[PDB]
RNA sequence: AUGCGCAGAUACCGGGAGGAACGCCGAUGGCGAAGGCAGCCACCUGGUCCACCCGUGACGCUGAGGCGCGAAAGCGUGGGGAGCAAACCGGAUUAGAUACCCGGGUAGUCCACGCCCUAAACGAUGCGCGCUAGGUCUCUGGGUCUCCUGGGGGCCGAAGCUAACGCGUUAAGCGCGCCGCCUGGGGAGUACGGCCGCAAGGCUGAAACUCAAAGGAAUUGACGGGGGCCCGCACAAGCGGUGGAGCAUGUGG
């Protein structure tokens, strides 16, 4: 399969589970891992370990791509941000760079009665 | 800190195009300062949000950006 | 253990091979005050060390002792709903305290009908790094791994 | 778990459509009589503050009724419909769960035009004017710009007031003018009548009967599935037991 030698790394860290997909300098997806690609099931998908799994998995994955170095891009505020992120670094596969690039609205839709409570 | 006024001479703060200036009025992620920061006036920071906003619709300076190293 | 830190009770020297970990694990041999009764086993235990290997009674001792402590192990935990084994590092007064225990369990298991023979044997297997105590001690550190989902709640 | 996904979803990149709401600035901030008002631009338009001391010459205050405005939800006609979401359809939970949690979802939320006229529509404090220490923070004018001097917003608090809590030049002080309203609790914002409304219902608003109270503020307790900080073999850490057997002993039957 094609050489990509370096690329995106996108983590989707939200409460409930992380997700990690892994581009081309491009943004198409390589190759993904979660939670839910390792073995585990519902609650502990969310869990930095899963995460920390998850991350390796999907770089591993992507090491098989001859994919050598990668920008992070890391979205959202839960339970596993940090390990995703530690783990990449630490997989070998060169971390260039971080950025959040959470979104936000800048007020806009209504949300679930779940994120109003303040009111 | 600094105060972003403390940095520059005689600048209109209604003058929406000057980038130079205008810029060093917003944050990394590229929000508009608060006065903490600015170390500007209640009167004036109320003309500069609407000056910058101006900058912003013509395309001139940014809505967000993206913080570098997270 | 409210207001203090109790201090770790200090124990009275090896009469004959001068060592404060074999008191303790005299102790943990001693049943109803019997302290007696428990050294002669102990020691004449040693003698099945050297009657059947050639290396000193107090280096398996030791030995044995060194395979049998736990470095993880699951703590239990309140949080919002039941409870999480929570893996964590063992202290290393209290690995000392669970390998002696543990040894003397684990002799008083096995089949051989005299006293001192189950703990010399259980000793021997130990420092060989096979016995029942070091059985009784890998299932602690495997089961505090099956929980390293959980290790983010340690205190 | 329901649900969605191999008719390839989640995550990721590019293009498009659409509806609704405006992040940071943002404030202890501002505006309006209230309701209320927040991206930016134009236009149309209301109020209001200061300085000058120029004009009129008491032209003032208040205001039964009338008329107009009036959050949300709701009504009618016609649009719109992204997200949210009564009802409703499911999944959990539970002793049950017509609920809290989860997945769906119609009205509605949005616009135009016409209704409705309500509210914890609150500062729970009608409007105007005069008088009665100060301190400090703040928005916005002016000056001779340490400061001084107007007009807003705050807090602390002279005198004083108040049942107390508090209020205190933004009065709940000291006074005058005018309007509105109260007269123990339940029955009841109910019945009846009238008026209004397309309807929902609104405004006005009783009686019989019944009660010795209903209430306000503060006090000392006690209590909280409130908060802080402490302790005890209280839990944890251990070591040996009862629960099982036989018997001894006390007890219920």
């Amino acid at each position: 399969k094609r050489q990509v030698a370096s690329g995106r790394a996108y983590i989707h860290a939200s409460y409930n589970n992380t997700i990690v997909t892994i581009t081309d300098p491009d943004g198409n997806p390589i190759t993904w891992s979660s939670g839910g690609v390792i073995g585990y099931k519902g609650s502990r998908k969310g869990t930095p370990y899963a995460a920390q799994l998850a991350a390796l998995d999907a770089a591993k994955k992507a090491m098989a791509y001859g994919m050598q170095s990668v920008d992070v891009i890391v979205r959202g505020t839960g339970a596993g941000r940090e390990q995703a992120i530690r783990a990449l670094q630490a997989s070998g596969l060169q971390v260039k760079s971080i950025v959040d690039d959470t979104p936000v609205p800048h007020n806009g839709c209504r949300p679930k009665k779940k994120f109003r409570k303040a009111s | 800190k600094a105060k972003v006024k403390a940095t520059l001479g005689e600048f209109d703060l209604r003058d929406y195009r000057n980038v130079e200036v205008l810029k060093r009025f917003l944050s990394e992620t590229g929000k508009i300062l608060p006065r903490r920061r600015t170390g500007l006036s209640a009167k004036e920071q109320r003309i500069l949000a609407k000056t910058i906003k101006r900058a912003r619709i013509l395309g001139l300076l940014p809505f967000t950006e993206k913080l570098v190293r997270k | 253990a409210r207001r203090r830190r109790a201090e770790v009770r200090q124990l009275q020297p090896d009469l004959v091979y001068g060592d404060v970990l074999v008191t303790a694990f005299i102790n943990k041999i001693m049943r109803d005050g019997k302290k007696n009764l428990a050294a002669r086993i102990f020691y004449d235990a040693c003698k099945i060390i050297q009657e059947k290997t050639g290396q000193e009674p107090l280096k398996v001792f030791k030995q044995a002792v060194e395979n049998v402590k736990p470095r993880m192990e699951v703590r239990s935990r309140r949080v919002g709903g039941a409870n999480y084994q929570v893996p964590m590092e063992v202290s290393p007064r209290r690995q000392q305290s669970l390998a002696l225990r543990w040894l003397v369990q684990a002799a008083n298991q096995r089949p051989e009908r005299r006293a001192a023979v189950r703990i010399a044997h259980e000793l021997m297997d130990a420092a060989e790094g096979k016995g029942g105590a070091v059985k009784k001690k890998e299932d602690v550190e495997r089961m505090a791994e099956a929980n390293r989902a959980y290790a983010h709640y340690r205190w």
